[PDB]
């Protein structure tokens, strides 16, 4: 509904890091993948270079693109969104509605991006935090009028293993190296209690904890992150150039990839903070615990 | 005891 506002490259450019051209081992081979997460085989890619950003977009960053340009949140349009029941806080209504097989995840109407938690919550005290509760759709317009695009799901692999090759995360093979924790996950028994032990049992800042190679901040944990593809477990087995160069995914589909884990994953339940991990979700739907980093072309 | 749950879709609770 909005027009594209011209930009410079400096200004696209700003806080993102230059990925150069190259190949690398994208996919996983932990034998404990589902096999339903396609998360096989591993395979060599070539990508074109390509601009991502440092951070998830914020809280923010997201508010100054509705205010330039009043777009409405599928959210909003919709009246409600999912929230993780430990953070309804007691009297908000709530739909009698259940995700099945993850009865943790609540429908509250009136959540949405700046009232994460549903009415009566705000994200003043959340300005660096990413923005969640944008749906795919969200995150593309934003993205077109920051003059920018979601990364594919090889360039947001290859961004997050930080020039590193065939590391189980980001930054290594440990999950918290000399102890260190290194991602905003779970900690505890999920879904019942959290320990926060890495200091967050929600959303933490973009910046939080350190970089990777690349310069990345949180592309594990934190919140899942929309990528461009559609999702398929088995597209990228097939062995051609469509595949294995610049590889777009599969040209249709149902539901959108989201990368990275998020606060909510444990290894007891999903173990889907590793960065080869994957799933995906509708491109309408929104939850407490997704967002998305931008990408784009130099 | 299927596959676990990260992304709760708008249509799964129809
Ligand atoms: C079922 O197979 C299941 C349920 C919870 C966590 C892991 C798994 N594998
Ligand atoms: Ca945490
Ligand atoms: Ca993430
Ligand atoms: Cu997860």
């Amino acid at each position: 509904d909005f027009d594209i506002p011209r930009r410079s490259p400096q200004e696209i450019a700003k806080g993102m890091v230059a990925i150069p051209g190259g190949t690398f081992r994208m996919g996983g081979e932990d034998p404990d993948a589902f096999p339903e997460d396609g998360e096989g085989p591993v395979r060599t890619v070539r990508l074109s270079p390509f601009l991502i950003d440092r951070y998830a977009v914020s809280n923010r960053q997201f508010a100054a693109f509705v205010k330039a340009t009043g777009y409405v949140t599928d959210a909003e349009r919709y009246g409600w969104s999912f929230v993780f029941h430990a953070h309804v806080a007691p009297g908000t209504p709530v739909m009698d509605a259940v995700v099945p097989e993850a009865p943790w995840w609540v429908a509250v109407p009136g959540a949405y991006w700046k009232a994460p938690e549903g009415p009566g919550s705000s994200i003043t005290d959340r300005p660096n935090h990413p923005v969640v509760h944008v749906s795919w759709n969200d995150a593309v317009a934003y993205a077109t009028w920051a003059g920018k695009r979601l990364p594919t799901e090889a360039e947001w692999e290859m961004a997050a293993r930080g020039g590193l090759d065939q590391a189980r995360y980001p930054w290594g093979n440990e999950l918290t190296p000399r102890g260190r924790h290194r991602c905003n996950i779970w900690q505890g028994t999920f879904p019942v209690h959290d320990t926060g032990e890495d200091g967050y049992t929600g959303t933490a800042p973009v910046n939080a904890f350190a970089p990777n190679g690349y310069g990345l901040y949180n592309v594990a944990g934190n919140v899942w992150e929309w990528c461009a593809d559609w999702w398929s477990a088995d597209w990228h087995a097939t062995e051609s150039p469509a595949t294995r160069i610049d590889p777009r995914g599969p040209e249709t589909g149902t539901a959108r990839v989201t990368k990275g884990g998020s606060f909510l994953c444990h290894e007891s339940y999903c173990n889907r903070y590793r960065v080869a991990a994957r799933t995906c979700n509708t491109p309408d739907s929104s939850a407490a615990h997704t967002g998305f980093r931008c990408a784009a072309d130099p | 005891a299927t596959t676990p749950l990260c992304g709760p879709s708008r249509a799964s609770i129809l």
